[PDB]
């Protein structure tokens, strides 16, 4: 016959748990879907010679765009 | 040998307090009241 189970209360670790993930979630999913979006729809640059005469800006010596913005 | 009268009658009282708190335990058929 089915007896009841002493216990500790699990409310609280449960709810701090659900609050910890729904912030980072709340942060990091939309930061994954930009980063995402932006490897697929603009990727890395890809190396090419200085041209002649030609001096670039600091940010153009890097290769990934979130790395150069 | 054998129990004296105060600790006889001391464990039956005892015996009939914790069978009734054992027999608490149990759960009715609506203990579960899950809400939505
Ligand atoms: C949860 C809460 C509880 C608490 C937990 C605690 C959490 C704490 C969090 C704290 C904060 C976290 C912040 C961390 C920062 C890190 C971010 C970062 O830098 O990302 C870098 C990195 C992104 O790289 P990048 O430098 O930006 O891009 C360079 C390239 O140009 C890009 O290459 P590309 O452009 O060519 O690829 C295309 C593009 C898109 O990909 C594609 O489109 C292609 C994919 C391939 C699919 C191919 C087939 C699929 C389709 C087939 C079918 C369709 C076609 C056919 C249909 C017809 C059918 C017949 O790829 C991507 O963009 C990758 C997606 C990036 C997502 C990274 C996530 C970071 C989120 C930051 C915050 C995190 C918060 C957590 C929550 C987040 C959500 C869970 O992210 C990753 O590394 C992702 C993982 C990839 C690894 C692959 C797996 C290999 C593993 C092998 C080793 C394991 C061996 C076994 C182990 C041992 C076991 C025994």
């Amino acid at each position: 016959k089915r007896l009841f189970i002493i216990k500790p209360s699990g409310f609280y670790d449960r709810r701090f748990l659900k609050l910890m993930r729904f912030y980072i979630l709340l942060t990091g999913i939309p930061v994954a879907i930009g980063i995402t979006l932006v490897n697929v729809f603009i990727g890395e640059a890809e190396l090419a010679d200085i041209p002649e005469g030609y001096v670039p800006e600091h940010w153009e010596y890097f290769k990934h765009p979130i790395s150069r913005w | 040998s054998g129990y004296t009268p105060d600790e006889k009658l001391r464990l039956q009282q005892l015996r009939e307090l914790r069978r009734r708190w054992l027999k608490d335990q149990e759960l009715s058929p609506r203990e579960p009241v899950l809400p939505p």
